[PDB]
């Protein structure tokens, strides 16, 4: 069968993983014990206790230690969980050059072992953060290794991108740019979600006044579930990982689709609602409901894909799309007339006990590339330029096996990217 | 992993350290006998950092106690928590530094250093993986300045790749306690600038302010002042010792806090700073805590913050809270105090959320600020020193111990260099 | 006297290289060097450069404990470098160092490989680390100055005999 | 029936024996009492009791005294347990020339008696240590005697070889070389395991942080059990002792196969595993899982043999082997294309109460010759050359009936051996 | 088997021996009456080595007590453990050697030797198999040097094939106790070099160091110093007397410890050396013990180890431990002391693990080092002696007893020969 690999890297990655593996279990019907075709994300072990086809890495052992004591514990392999000595401490030069070129080889081992299991290895999913220390260098390093090994195989990147406003870490801007330098030339596709937009979505649509990391994470995780379920499940028009790559990336360099899961609806909002197919389409195209801090109207939807789930009938979908094409406001790029692929899966999303969402019969993750993400790029280039004028925190990185020139080249790359998007828009 | 080697030098260092250990003990469930009687599993999850356990669940700090006199460290022993310290830790001579830098560094303390370094070496090899060295040492005394500084130098030669952090208690110009306080501070700083990664500068003046105004203790015991600093250091290191939603390593803090090699000096705070029965007019919230922290009354440094702009900020919160709330709260803060946040660096603040409260406050926080304003502290001491050097005053005590006028001139140069750099990045 | 002036013209031709050594001493920045050294393992180029500084200082490479694989103890010059750099007055010590007081052993080590190496050449070091520019320049200029002391100093002494 | 003889020589030999006879009993179903076709390793007594077909020799009575009081005590018939007056004290010249040429004749007697029992005497197994005093000379002496007696019969040698790093005894290097001089020209086959590699295996794969001699020994013993079970049990493709000799010795001089037992899997590592046939093949070929401190990639596997046990089906095995041949990394010799024999035995390994391993349904002892063992030879030649430059500990040996010239000739032999391996590699 | 014949000569020999016997008694469960009241079967498993049993469970040490005076050996009798000896074993005259080598060897002790040798002959014939002779005899006295040395010579003539080991208490240059200490030592050594297989050189200086610093006894009783040496000898001989994971015979130790015929002198140590309640701060581990042993403060010899390099080392541990741990631990140690381990010999250390603790310490260890540094001890005495010989000092006492200047010159030659050989193998 078509079968996959999970790689959670950095604290962010692992936390998302904690949420992810909860969801899959609840869907496939697996208990935390591992006891009960899920082939894609569970490799049914000899003894049984179907165990995830996943990898869990962090230099900060603190994080994965929490994993090892959670109820989600006996689910993961002993092998699954890998530890490092000391954390990357928001240095890209520690993630890549120092502590990376130590524990990476052990990780490559576990990967290779897992690779051997897969009859039909589809590809990879790499949960990291452009702007953690771990996920900024280490991720890039890992990617590089895997490209050398496999090359042809599918690679996906759920990247927690810096929120232009929201603040976590001072050097955050440097990390993203170094990641981009290296990532864009490996990962064939990169779905990037920033926390601020998710927070917006948490407050408004779910009426939640205290958005915890957990809740934000469950939302992030349901975006993937939809991307997968085409692999994981039956149904008309089933999509593959390769299909996204192919469909959504007319130009090989530009592969940064935004995501957006609707409906994002609480226990109340279930009633005062009927959740029709076409309702949910409109919701997805909403400027506010985007999972990035980007307004889609400030460019053109280059390519779109929509992954309807549960009780969705294609005729319903086709009409909604007609409507969408009709609206002149919502612009699309010149080169392609029909910029949709529709995948309808008989499996509905099943929602996590003690969570945000209620039973939505129909749902849709729209993964839509637009030239409008060039706004979030520019912002971050600017943040970096400002601090690299001063050459601040230059000392940390340099002394850790880095090049000052690497910083300059990274910007150059960003300029090129931005230029490309401009061309496409024209 | 990532264990820390504590040090206490001089009466001041020794006493803050005394209270510091007592504090953390209570946080990790350890009683006076070195036995664990805590109900929180998380305490012993990472007891490592701060305690080496032996036969029969004896728990012992990784702390070295240094005093050129026996007396203050013998009081330690008599004390309630003193028994948890080892004789191996209690390393003393019987000649007092008597508030002479030259006695501490060159003469009396050079005789007692090698013995101390042996204990340092014992304590380094007993580490699963040494992270850093915390030195609580006064700047203005004899055993803190000279002996402390000498200890720092040799330790940095031995372990250069590791963290050296020093909660150094500095002169307060308005409440001078000693004769050559200027001399001690200036000679100490000259060395410190070059020998540490991060130094938390705490003056007694500010502590008094806190006690008098906010805690409403109009009889401050050195105990109370100490209790303050103790909690500050606990907060700094909470992340390493407990799981978190975002976890800040000591190196992480340093890396996030430091624009340049040199300007590593900080001002810690704490919140909630309230008197007993002055908490019922209050209600513990993220905004509350932030407001308290960013107020001048809750700064444990000389400088008024508003006489300058924070270069960087790192607010390491504790207890169970919404990252969103903290994010959103400290975004407002960035905006309001536009004048008192440096332009160079966007996302001036860096928020780290430990998931552990400090055993009796439902929420808590700990500030670390790097303000250009702290140049004023250095100015005051530079001025005080300079005037007395103009009369070559008290010279005979130092020339007697081998020290030279040129050294003092060079120490003045160091001070001048520190203040100019802050001015540049105002 | 004209012969003396000629050796003093030799010095004037050599004065820029002496000035280059002086400029290298100057290019020792305040605390960028201090921090690149504080960090454990900077670009190998700069690790070569500080090793070169170690040789310049005359401090010897130590022996890393031999790995299981190799009976021979690994030759490590970075640990000496670590302690040498660690000195508070290390930058001051570089400023204090004398061209005349240079081991010919150091020139043998450095000129041959380190002086004509492309990575050791300033341009690559300019890339490698801004702080290291000074250090590389220092090593190169110091070697040139000991090339220069070796050639001009005995000549100047011979000139003194003529005088 | 095909029936065998055990000879445990030296402290090492006897300790291994203590472990060995435990295992066999647990497998054949014999109690320590001797009460209950095991013909090969148990000779049935008059009634009920079964007696091990073994010889137990040590000059150090201390060792076998422990045997005589253990629960494994009444299992043996004290015809077997032979004692000497004083220990060889890590002198080869005491093992061979002095205390050897005294008690050897008594041992030859017990051997002969045991030989008479065997209808079909298959051959011998000689647990000794290249680098104990007993097993270095005495073993050689014993071997010589048996060669003179039988000649045609099968002789096997489980030799605890010196770990290049790990330290037991100062003269250790001399002993090995003298043993080699004499052993290689008698024993038709010699499976050599060093302790360090076994320790590596203990730490990594079983997660055991305290590798005792007992545990290391059980592992060593299970390697034999597999070698035997083809004799001891039914099944497809059954191998004989003579078969190894024939298989593993293309050149009559070179016969030093490495061993490696997989799976080496704890109580945990049971789950989150699939124990498949082909999984376990890969594991065996692993550079780390070798029972010697040798990297197999630093030469070529010349001839290999694999002794699968339990629920192994040949088709599974044949495919794994195809895969293995495919991998170009794992180098083979040019001139022999198919360098495997496969023996599949319906008996699975049964694991010792209070031990390392859990219930592994499938297991495989790969006994593989490589030219890569020439690295461990060289090392030891060097250790010896270094000490024999100084002529150190020369006095002990000489005064005990030895030749200085014997030391020189031994090296010459080693040079020849090494040269031969080089030729083979070419 | 392998029984040892103890000897005690001179007040010093007699007193250490006194305490030595008491020590072993407790280790083997024997009370003051010569009755066994121990709960460990292992004690009486090999009681042989050190005791003769007679009628009614008699327990008699195979120890001969020699004193040229009656007094010290009459104190022995009065003592608590004194009455365990068979009174026929105290052989005394009534003329004191009075710290004259010539009185001990030539004159007074030549009269009393034959009687002693008869008792020696009794003991040898009462042995199942005699292993060795332990002589506790001071170097610097009268009854230890002359009488002791004479005893050694004749015994070696009688039993040349056997072990002669002497825990000889040597002069400390810094704490001289006697007049002609130099004379006594030099004449003794000359003979000892040629008459013994191994000599454990223990000076009072080092004992004091241990007591004062580590055991924190600032009132050393000769009792305490003796208790120290006693435990040292027990440790040496533990292996013979108890079962072990690796067992070191006396000959084994000698053979492992001695590069050349002559350089048989050693420095013993012990660990854990801690004060009461001081132990507390320690926690008993293999690393702990090794670190203690290899520290200069826990050496019972004059020489600082670091003023030279250990030629060989033999660490005979006690109690229940992981051979792996010891192996791995003492490999690190080899690496750490790169400069204080001689190159000639790889695997400088030799680890022997007795399976018996010393009845009250869960773990323990006993060091034996052969250091080039001990040349310094010989130098000091050579110097002291040489100067006094320059003035032909105290000559009359010796010439009076038949001794000659040429003898002294030859004794000087012996000393010179000893120091040059160490220099060569530095
Ligand atoms: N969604 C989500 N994002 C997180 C979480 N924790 C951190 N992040 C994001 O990750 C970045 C902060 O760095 P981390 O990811 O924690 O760092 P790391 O990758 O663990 O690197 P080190 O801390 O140096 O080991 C920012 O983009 C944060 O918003 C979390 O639990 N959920
Ligand atoms: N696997 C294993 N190896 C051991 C054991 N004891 C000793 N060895 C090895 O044997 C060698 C040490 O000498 P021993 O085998 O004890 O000596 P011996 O053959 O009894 O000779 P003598 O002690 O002189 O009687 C080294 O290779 C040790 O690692 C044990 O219990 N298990
Ligand atoms: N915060 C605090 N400061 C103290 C304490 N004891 C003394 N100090 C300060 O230490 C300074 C003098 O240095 P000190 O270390 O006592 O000199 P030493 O005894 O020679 O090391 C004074 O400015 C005191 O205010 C204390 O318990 N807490
Ligand atoms: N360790 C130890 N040394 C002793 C003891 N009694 C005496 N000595 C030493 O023995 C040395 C003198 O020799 P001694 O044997 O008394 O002379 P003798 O009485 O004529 O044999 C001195 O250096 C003392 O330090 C003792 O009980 N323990
Ligand atoms: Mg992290
Ligand atoms: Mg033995």
């Amino acid at each position: 069968m078509r079968e996959c690999i999970s790689i959670h890297v950095g604290q962010a990655g692992v936390q998302i993983g904690n949420a992810c593996w909860e969801l899959y279990c609840l869907e496939h019907g697996i208990q935390p014990d591992g006891q009960m075709s899920f082939n894609t994300f569970f490799s049914e072990t000899g003894a049984g206790k179907h165990v995830p086809r996943a990898v869990f890495v962090d230099l900060e052992p603190t994080v994965i230690d929490e994993v090892r004591t959670g109820t989600y514990r006996q689910l993961f392999h002993p092998e699954q969980l890998i530890t490092g000595k000391e954390d990357a401490a928001n240095n890209y030069a520690r993630g890549h050059y120092t502590i990376g070129k130590e524990i990476i080889d052990l990780v490559l081992d576990r990967i290779r072992k897992l690779a051997d299991q897969c009859t039909g290895l589809q590809g990879f999913l790499v949960f990291h953060s452009f702007g953690g220390g771990t996920g900024s260098g280490f991720t890039s390093l890992l990617m590089e290794r895997l490209s050398v090994d496999y090359g042809k195989k599918s690679k996906l990147e759920f990247s927690i991108y810096p929120a232009p406003q929201v603040s976590t870490a001072v050097v955050e801007p440097y990390n993203s740019i170094l990641t981009t330098h290296t990532t864009l030339e490996h990962s064939d596709c990169a779905f990037m979600v920033d926390n601020e937009a998710i927070y917006d979505i948490c407050r408004r649509n779910l009426d939640i006044e205290r958005p915890t990391y957990t809740n934000l994470n469950r939302l992030i995780s349901q975006i993937v579930s939809s991307i997968t379920a085409s692999l994981r499940f039956d149904g008309a028009l089933n999509v593959d990982l390769t299909e996204f790559q192919t469909n959504l990336v007319p130009y090989p360099r530009i592969h940064f689709p935004l995501a957006t899961y609707a409906p994002v609806i609480s226990a109340e909002k279930a009633y005062h609602e009927q959740l029709s197919v076409a309702e949910i389409t409109n919701a997805c195209f909403e400027p506010a409901n985007q999972m990035v801090k980007c307004d889609p109207r400030h460019g053109k939807y280059m390519a779109c894909c929509l992954l309807y789930r549960g009780d969705v009938v294609p005729k319903d979908v086709n009409a909604a799309i007609a409507t969408i094409k009709t609206k002149r406001t919502i612009q699309f790029v010149d080169w392609c007339p029909t910029g949709f692929k529709v995948g309808i899966n008989y499996q509905p999303p099943t929602v996590v006990p003690g969570g945000d969402l209620a039973k939505v019969q129909r749902a849709v993750c729209m993964l839509s590339n637009t030239t409008a993400i060039a706004e979030a790029w520019a912002r971050l280039d600017h943040k970096f330029d400002l601090m690299y004028a001063k050459r601040a925190f230059v000392h940390w990185y340099v002394g850790e096996g880095m090049e000052e020139g690497e910083f300059s080249e990274a910007r150059e790359d960003m300029a090129a990217l931005e230029k490309d998007y401009e061309e496409v828009g024209v | 992993m990532r264990e820390i080697v504590h040090i206490q030098a001089g009466q001041c260092g020794n006493q803050i350290g005394a209270k510091f250990w007592e504090v953390i003990s209570d946080e990790h469930g350890i009683d006076p006998t070195g036995s664990y009687h805590g109900d929180s599993d998380l305490q012993l999850e990472r007891i490592n950092v701060y305690y080496n356990e032996a036969a029969g669940n004896k728990y012992v700090p990784r702390a070295i106690l240094v005093d050129l006199e026996p007396g203050t460290m013998d009081s330690v022993r008599s004390g309630p928590f003193g028994q948890i310290f080892r004789p191996d830790n209690f390393v003393f001579g019987q000649s007092g530094a008597g508030n002479n830098w030259a006695k501490g560094h060159y003469t009396e303390g050079a005789e007692l250093v090698d013995s101390v370094l042996d204990v340092v070496r014992k304590e380094s090899e007993s580490c699963d993986c040494l992270q850093g060295f915390q030195l609580t040492h006064s700047l203005g005394g004899g055993t803190g300045s000279g002996m402390g500084t000498l200890l720092i130098s040799k330790i940095r030669e031995e372990y250069p790749d590791r963290i050296m952090n020093t909660f150094s208690v500095v002169p307060s110009p308005k409440v001078s306690d000693t004769v050559v306080e200027p001399y001690n501070a200036t000679l100490s700083v000259h060395q410190l600038v070059e020998n540490t990664d991060e130094t938390y500068c705490i003056d007694n003046e500010a502590l008094y302010d806190i006690c008098f105004r906010t805690l409403k203790l109009t009889t401050p015991t050195y105990g109370d002042l100490n209790h303050l600093v103790s909690a500050t250091m606990s907060g700094v290191t909470t992340c390493l010792r407990f799981p978190g939603q975002l976890n800040a390593d000591l190196r992480k803090l340093a890396v996030n806090m430091v624009p340049f090699p040199r300007l590593h000096f900080f001002m810690p705070g704490f919140a909630p700073l309230t008197s007993r029965g002055s908490q019922q007019y209050r209600a513990l919230t993220v905004p509350e805590l932030t407001q308290q922290m960013f107020d001048a009354k809750n700064m444990m440094a000389a400088c008024d913050p508003r006489h300058g702009r924070y270069l960087t900020v790192a607010a390491v919160f504790r207890g169970r809270m919404s990252m969103k709330e903290v994010d959103e709260q400290m975004l407002n803060v960035q905006n309001k105090n536009s004048s008192y946040f440096v332009e160079w660096i966007p996302n001036n603040v860096k928020t780290a959320v430990c998931d552990i409260p400090p055993r009796g406050l439902k929420m808590s926080a700990t500030f670390i600020g790097n303000s250009t304003a702290i140049q004023e502290l250095f100015k005051r001491i530079s001025e005080q020193f300079t005037a007395m050097f103009r009369r070559k005053a008290f010279l005979h005590w130092y020339t007697g111990e081998g020290m030279d006028e040129m050294e003092f001139t060079e120490a003045e140069s160091n001070m001048n260099d520190l203040v100019s750099e802050y001015q540049q990045y105002q | 006297a004209d012969k003396q002036m000629s050796v003093k013209e030799d010095l004037d031709k050599v004065e820029p290289i002496l000035e280059s050594a002086l400029a290298a001493l100057d290019t020792l920045t305040a605390q960028d060097i201090t921090v690149v050294k504080s960090m454990k393992s900077p670009p190998a180029g700069v690790k070569l450069v500080m090793e070169a500084i170690c040789i310049l200082k005359g401090i010897k490479a130590d022996k890393i404990p031999d790995p299981t694989g190799s009976g021979k103890k690994i030759e490590d010059f970075w640990g000496p470098a670590k302690r040498l750099l660690g000195d508070m007055r290390f930058l001051q010590s570089l400023h204090e160092y004398d061209k005349d007081n240079i081991p010919p052993a150091y020139m043998n080590i450095i000129r041959k490989n380190y002086i004509p190496n492309p990575d050791f050449v300033p341009e690559k070091i300019r890339n490698a680390s801004t702080a290291a520019e000074g250090l590389c320049k220092w090593v190169i200029a110091m070697d040139s100055y000991d090339k220069v002391a070796k050639i001009v100093a005995p000549l100047r002494n011979e000139l003194q005999k003529l005088e």
